[PDB]
């Protein structure tokens, strides 16, 4: 005698989909504002930093007396 | 990639592979993270390896390291591309894409829309219910693999 009509089903779909979308929004924000460092990003940044620092030193010399 | 580009990867990789054996172990991953103030459990570090360990032999070799780095770069570039698109679509710059603005986007992309279609597009993408599409909402509409 009682089931959810297709209309009812669609209502449920919206609420849960909306729940999911807020979840995805929270996960993206946990991710940019977390304090737990990604070791891959960190290693790559440590590698990028040391490389720029070594290119800048060669550059100061190359510009030294011009 | 180019030769300098592969060099950057090798070096990034070497930060992990101290023993030079050409793979990175759970022990080595644990070590790198210990130098970051975190204390991962052996069951934890195993899952991290797991996330990158394509062939499933327990360690991360260099080609596997590549694939997952290229994928982190692709995600970075995608966020950048999504921000640029939002900026173009949000013509008045108020930080919200409106019906009128979406209609214009869609017309520019070759589609012929009714108002009921525009409203249903906005409504399905609309998370906070304000009837317009903000940046976070646009991100989910652009990254839907569904
Ligand atoms: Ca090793
Ligand atoms: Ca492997
Ligand atoms: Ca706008
Ligand atoms: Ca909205």
């Amino acid at each position: 005698a009682f089931a959810l009509s297709k209309d009812k089903e669609e209502e449920i779909r919206k609420i849960l989909r909306n729940n999911l979308q807020k979840t995805r929004q929270r996960l993206r924000s946990y991710n940019r504002h977390t304090l737990v460092a990604d070791p891959y990003e960190e290693a790559w940044n440590q590698m990028l930093l040391r490389r720029q620092k070594a290119r800048q030193l060669e550059q100061k010399i190359n510009n030294y007396l011009t | 990639l180019t030769e300098e580009q592969i060099a950057e990867f090798k070096e990034a990789f070497s930060l992990f592979d101290k023993d030079g054996d050409g793979t990175i172990t759970t022990k080595e991953l644990g070590t790198v993270m210990r130098s970051l103030g975190q204390n991962p459990t052996e069951a934890e570090l195993q899952d991290m390896i797991n996330e990158v360990d394509a062939d499933g032999n327990g360690t991360i070799d260099f080609p596997e390291f590549l694939t997952m780095m290229a994928r982190k770069m692709k995600d970075t570039d995608s966020e950048e591309e999504i921000r640029e698109a939002f900026r173009v679509f949000d013509k008045d710059g108020n930080g919200y894409i409106s019906a009128a603005e979406l209609r214009h986007v869609m017309t520019n992309l070759g589609e012929k829309l009714t108002d009921e279609e525009v409203d249903e597009m906005i409504r399905e993408a609309d998370i906070d219910g304000d009837g317009q599409v903000n940046y976070e909402e646009f991100v989910q509409m652009m990254t839907a693999k569904a």
